[PDB]
RNA sequence: AUGAUGUCAUACUUAUCCUGUC
């Protein structure tokens, strides 16, 4: 979970990313 | 491939509406019932708006809705018959915003079964017992008596079962606190099955029954029965007792009879029509709705027809019988399924089709010339009701929400980035093409050019118990300019604030007094014409300033922070010590002290150096930090709200980072809000605090029912915002734009997505966008139906024969009848035939609303399918191919011909040309391009078209077909064909010889309405009977080959949706996001379907699905893994509004799951609004 | 059931009368008879208790304790939403048993 | 070479059941 949460906060940068665009 | 199902609009359309005290004070509620949601309706009637009070998903087809009260009550309870085997008595809690099950009795198995009740429900007039029955050969009735602490308990049920009898329609008698009846339409099948002659099938006419329940003896006995002349659909209960004489009036066709028990004799009154009615005589005429309106003086009642009729029925009464039955026609109503006569003149008119309508009870419908056809009226001919606008009740209000399961296309069809729902949505003259954007919006109340440069607003009231706001600050460049905001706002000099620089904030510091912060110096303002001034101490200037209710921090140069305490006396008090931070302050928040409280505790403060400080502004630790937080960029603004309370503050990118309001720093959130500087702006929205961001999308962020909602603005960006309220804007928002000012407020809550319909003619069936148009071309056929050239020419034929009589020939009606042209949309379509139809296309811009071709088909034509492309032997010519159908209706007539006309799409997709209609053995349903050539679907013949100059010339052709062609999706090398019956098949097509060959087919039969290609060996397809499936092809099938066929395909996902679905679109709904499987329903719902990414994460929201199906059950008694196993089994599918109760349910059993789950409630709402941020807006 | 295939069912109207089970046959299931995952209480007939029949056994028929529920396997399995199952004959049991 | 009826042992299942009384 931890691990996979490490990724899931890149996750959510990506999300956070297209809102800008 | 494991899925995650969410819901993005709620379906609008309304099945049952009921009406009735259920809050448990004097004012009265809509208990509005859709399709799988329960709702809760609160009508202002000061402001004439319906509001929605609750929102809870019963996650099942509830197929009956009641409303009961106990003698001497004060609060009426809420019946509700569902799908499954159980009957629920809920009872909404306000002190808590959700019904609460009074009690649950199961009664049968689940399923929409015949012998399991649950489709009829009727309760009596005096609450004693309720009445729960089937469609046939079931009937239970359970006593209703409250207990010794006023609670209401059931007994247990009574069977009352016949075997062989099928019941229409059940309702209750009311009786004078005697022994309560049940009146119901029965209908003996047996004789009919035991005769293959058909005689007895033949002059078997419906008997009304009323089956009486002993109290005495705890049993319930046919005690009155009594045929009916003709056959019924609807009943209406008629009050008995101490108002008014006991009875139930019977609706059939073309005809009303009241026939109460006893010795009362039966009084028949026929059904008054349209004077000159265009629709077919052959075709009758009966009521589609009733409501009820029961006074102490007296009572009416309102029925209307299935034109719309809405007539005012009132029945005379003699001593102990019934005389006459006088009705007249109050106005014209559209189609309505519901309807609710409330108190204070309000008529909620709860449309079955289209926006829904709140019509308030203005006249009593009586005192009037209309004509009132009385019951003793003999007539041998009936009351032709002239077809008058409804002149008794007012649209107070009007739900149009959504009905259609149509079609819809989500494109970025106009300049914005973010995707519109462009969805055609409607039925017959009610059609509109509403384009769907999320968004919010914002009606502009005001607007004026400001000169200069404003950078800030401001409004402050003039006393703490004043309602609206007085003064409104506008800070330029170089001044501030103030105005008084009394109906007339001008520019005003006597505010006291002697606006010479611009201006940092302005507010009330006291309960009448006021402050103003400038670069300068701070300037006080009490009522009294007081002005205390404090300079700056030195050369330094105030960069930013923090106001609060009882708190004033200001911020000097260098990160000089300075205190300032509002003292009991009214006076303002300042700090004995100034904090130095480590760098410049950019940012300030403060927030708001509370009624029990005195001041504020936290004191937020944002660095240069891209972190956060908080300061505490108790006297014990004043002036001490609190806690610390970095930011990835310069803070911009800050601003700290309460819904518990959470930080939020804007960086100078694009993106903003919120927090928990606590003595530490605890969760955390963000987004890309970008390319703008993100502002603050502490807003009113809906009587709670709200904020409003300033960026390049103007988001207002607002929790609704322990979940946060933030929608961006649908009009242009602004520089600053505040919230204004006056009395011609009681809740609006003052918005600072670009040298300009504007006076904005949010009326509507259009948080899940604004629309903007276009309206339409006739029922539209699909729409086909052009790629180098970019227009919309959508096709409306509806069945029994007439076109425009055939209804003026029965007009023509109308008018000829009214000339006919010879009248002293003298009587010239036709110059009233012709000319008056009554609107389809409002009145009625007056249309009818059993085989006719009518078919239109039309061209029609999605920017604008106007339309810029239309073509109008012939009068047996109906069209079923649209394409628009290029040939291959053609140029770059874009041709408009649609298929028509002749003489076609239902089942029983079978389909004629059929017809597939070209268009030539001339003026760059502007005009229509007609180039050829070649025609068709059968009916098309199928068109689309294939390599350079058209695939056309005419039936089970599959054959591929060519383009030709005389006509299409078929250059292939497959017969291999099940029942009929009903979709066809083609990929780029494959072929996927979707039938009506039985499963979509993939085929191959071979370009050398020209032959279709199918290698693989399906091993389950589905009733597929549409379908999408999610890749090249999966394809997902939607059911008729309210699932989604998703089937995979296998890695080892052969394409390239020469029960049915040797290779299978695997269904990989299935979930029952529970709507039907009727459009499915897998694309990014949101710039940034993940693309997810967005699905239509047919009852105004928008759905999407997202994967999950992670395994782990999966696993978490299964035990989560599992742990919220045993501790938060369905309020309708159904089991979620039966509700999602209607007709497939799950597979891989997980149901977010389900795991979005977790938030609403109780904190203790919220508490255990997360327990359970080895987390915290936060951290599982996180987790749950994390996918929603990334698969949606 | 198990410990008996001649015997037969009630099966009559639902009433408000929680059923009871007895000391001897405590635990025990009445469809499925088992003795794991309890899910629904049972419900008894309103002829079936009434004076001397009410605080009696569903299937023993015996005095009472504790209240008796219906499995979880016969909840979802849809056989808990029947009739009353009392339980009205007695053959081939406890009947040459008394002899001996 | 199955199958048939038939007097007669032998294993197996039912979580079968041992204080029941006027």
């Amino acid at each position: 979970k931890k691990q996979d949460l490490d990724d899931e906060e890149k996750t959510a940068k990506f999300i956070e990313e297209q809102v800008r665009r | 491939m494991f899925l995650y199902n969410l819901t993005l609009q709620r379906a609008t359309g309304i099945s049952f509406a009921i009406h009735g005290n259920f809050s448990g004070t004097k004012q009265q509620e809509i208990v509005v019932s859709r399709g799988k949601i329960l709702e809760l309706l609160r009508p202002d009637p000061n402001t004439g708006k319906v509001h929605t009070l609750l929102t809870v998903e019963v996650f099942g087809v509830i197929r009956s809705l009641m409303a009961f009260r106990l003698t001497g009550g004060t609060k009426d309870y809420i019946v509700v018959g569902s799908d499954s085997g159980r009957i629920v008595i809920l009872e909404y809690q306000p002190s808590k915003n959700m019904f609460e099950k009074i009690h649950q009795e199961t009664f049968g198995k689940s399923g929409c079964r015949r012998i399991v009740p649950g489709q009829f429900l009727a309760v009596d007039p005096k609450g004693r017992a309720v009445m729960i029955s089937a469609i046939e050969k079931q009937k239970l009735v359970y006593i209703l008596n409250r207990d010794a602490a006023a609670r209401l308990t059931i007994s247990s049920p009574l069977e009352a079962h016949k075997a062989n009898t099928l019941v229409y329609h059940v309702v209750g008698v009311d009786v004078g606190f005697e022994n309560p009846m049940f009146a119901c339409l029965e209908m003996d099948y047996e004789e009919a099955d035991n005769d293959p002659t058909g005689e007895a099938a033949a002059n078997t006419q419906q008997t009304l029954t009323f089956y009486e329940l002993d109290l005495g003896l705890n049993h319930v006995v046919r005690k009155y029965s009594e045929p009916l002349e003709e056959h019924g659909n609807f009943l209406i209960t008629v009050p008995g007792g101490s108002d008014g004489p006991s009875g139930v009036l019977i609706c059939s066709e073309n005809y009303i009879t009241y026939k109460n028990f006893g010795d009362q004799p039966d009084i028949r009154c026929p059904i008054p029509r349209r004077r000159n009615d265009l629709d077919d005589p052959e075709r009758g005429m009966i009521f589609v709705c009733s409501a009820t309106h029961k006074t102490k003086s007296m009572f009416f009642f309102l029925a209307q027809t299935e034109q719309g009729d809405i007539f005012k029925i009132t029945l005379e009464t003699d001593e102990d019988m019934v005389t006459e039955i006088r009705l007249k026609y109050f106005d014209t109503v559209p189609v309505a399924a519901a309807m609710c006569v409330l108190k204070t003149g309000f008529l909620f008119v709860a449309s079955e089709f289209g926006n829904h309508y709140l019509y308030q009870i203005a006249h009593l419908g009586d005192d009037d010339e209309e004509p009132e056809f009385s019951s003793a009226m003999p007539l041998e001919d009936t009351f032709f009701f002239q077809p008058r606008p409804l002149k008794n009740l007012v649209l107070v209000d009007e739900l149009d929400s959504l009905s259609p399961i149509l079609f819809c296309q989500i494109a970025d069809l106009a300049n914005e980035d973010t995707p519109q729902l462009y969805v055609a949505c409607g039925r017959g003259p009610r059609s509109s093409l509403r384009v769907l954007r999320h968004g919010l919006e914002v009606s502009e109340m005001a607007v004026s050019e400001l000169p200069g440069n404003p950078n800030a607003v401001w409004t402050v009231r003039r006393h703490i118990e004043d309602e609206f706001d007085a003064y409104i600050i506008v800070s330029f460049v170089n001044a501030t300019l103030v105005l008084s905001i009394g109906e007339t706002v001008e520019e005003v000099t006597d505010s006291g604030f002697l606006g010479t620089t611009p201006t940092l904030s302005c507010s009330l510091l006291g309960d009448d007094a006021l402050v103003q912060v400038y670069p300068d110096g701070i300037r006080h303002i009490r009522a009294d014409k007081r002005v205390n001034e404090w300079k700056t101490p030195g050369k330094k200037t105030i960069v930013k300033c923090a106001v609060n209710q009882r708190q004033v921090v200001i911020a000097l140069t260098g990160g000089e922070l300075v205190y300032f305490e509002m003292d009991p006396s009214g006076q303002l008090n300042e700090y004995t010590e100034r904090k130095e931070m480590s760098a410049d302050v950019v940012c300030m928040s403060l927030a708001n002290v509370p009624p029990g409280e005195q001041r504020s505790r936290f004191l937020a403060v944002g660095l240069v150096d891209n972190t956060v400080r908080i300061i505490s502004l108790d006297p014990s630790d004043c002036l001490q930090p609190l806690s610390m937080q970095a930011l990835p960029a310069q803070p911009e603004s800050l601003c700290i709200v309460e819904m518990f309370l959470y930080l939020n503050i804007g960086l100078q990118n694009g993106v903003l980072l919120r927090t928990v309001l606590d003595p530490v720093t605890g969760d955390l959130s963000d987004t890309r809000t970008g390319s703008r500087p993100v502002k603050l702006f502490r807003v009113r929205m809906q009587g709670q605090e709200a904020v409003l961001a300033m960026s390049s999308r103007s988001w207002l962020s607002y929790s609704y029912q322990s979940r946060f909602h933030l929608t961006p603005l649908s009009y242009e960006t602004l520089e600053f915002a505040s919230g204004f309220a006056s009395e011609q804007c009681p809740e609006g928002i003052v918005a600072i734009s670009t040298n300009t000012l504007r006076i904005l407020a949010l009326e509507k809550l259009g948080a899940v997505f604004n629309q903007v319909a276009f309206p339409l003619q006739y029922t539209p069936r699909k729409f086909v966008i052009h790629p180098e148009s970019n227009n919309l071309i959508i096709i409306e056929t509806d069945h029994n139906a007439y076109t425009e050239a055939t209804k003026a020419q029965r007009k023509q034929q109308m008018a000829e024969e009214m000339v006919e009589a010879a009248g002293e020939l003298a009587a010239e009606m036709a110059a009233a009848f012709l000319n008056e042209n009554l609107p389809e949309s409002i009145f009625g379509a007056p249309k009818a035939g059993n085989g006719q139809w009518a078919s239109v296309i039309r061209v029609m811009n999605p920017i604008q609303g106007n339309t810029l071709d239309l073509v109008q088909l012939e009068q047996n034509e109906a069209a079923f399918s649209v394409a628009v492309c290029r040939f291959s032997n053609t140029g770059e010519d874009w041709y408009v191919l649609v298929g028509v159908a002749k003489d076609l209706i239902l089942n029983p007539r079978s389909v004629a011909g059929g017809f597939v006309y070209t268009y030539k799409l001339v003026n760059n997709g502007e005009k229509l040309e007609f180039l050829h209609k070649t025609p068709v053995e059968e009916v098309p349903a199928a068109i689309a391009p294939f390599q350079g050539r058209v695939l056309i679907g005419v039936g089970k013949l599959l054959r591929v078209y060519d383009l030709g100059k005389k006509k299409l010339l078929r250059k292939c052709e497959n017969k291999h077909i099940a029942n009929y062609i009903s979709g066809i999706q083609t990929i780029g090398h494959r072929v996927i064909v979707s039938d009506v019956q039985e499963s979509f098949i993939w085929v191959r097509y071979k370009r050398n010889e020209n032959q279709l060959i199918i290698f693989a087919d399906d091993t389950y039969p589905r009733w597929v309405t549409t379908a999408s290609l999610l890749d090249y060996d999966t394809v997902a397809g939607a059911d008729k009977f309210g699932n989604i499936c998703v089937v995979r092809l296998p890695p080892n099938t052969n394409d390239e080959v020469d029960n049915g066929a040797s290779q299978k395909a695997e269904v990989i996902m299935n979930y029952h949706v529970g709507e039907t679905v009727l459009s499915l679109q897998k694309t990014t709904l949101i710039p940034g996001g993940s693309e997810s499987l967005v699905y239509t329903t047919l009852s105004g719902g928008i759905g999407i379907l997202v994967p999950f990414t992670s395994h782990e994460d999966h696993d978490f929201f299964q035990h989560v699905e599992m742990h919220l199906r045993s501790e938060h059950p369905p309020l309708c008694g159904r089991d979620h893994l039966s509700f999602r196993s209607y007709y497939f089994p799950v597979k891989n599918v997980i149901d977010g509004d389900l795991c979005e109760q977790f938030n609403s349910m109780e904190p203790n059993k919220q508490k255990n799951v997360s327990e359970e789950l080895d987390r915290t409630p936060p951290e599982v709402s996180k987790k749950l609004e994390d996918i929603r941020t990334r698969y949606a807006f | 059931a198990k410990h008996h295939p001649d015997l037969i069912f009630c099966r009559k109207q639902a009433g408000v009368a929680i059923g009871r089970l007895c000391e001897k046959c405590d635990g025990k299931c009445v469809i499925c008879d088992s003795y794991v995952r309890p899910c629904t209480l049972v419900r008894i007939c309103d002829e079936c208790n009434y004076g001397s029949y009410q605080g009696r056994c569903v299937i023993c028929g015996g005095p009472g304790v504790s209240d008796a529920y219906y499995c979880k396997e016969c909840t979802i399995q849809e056989k808990d939403r029947d009739g009353c199952p009392k339980i009205v004959n007695l053959g081939s049991s406890k009947t040459d048993l008394f002899y001996e």
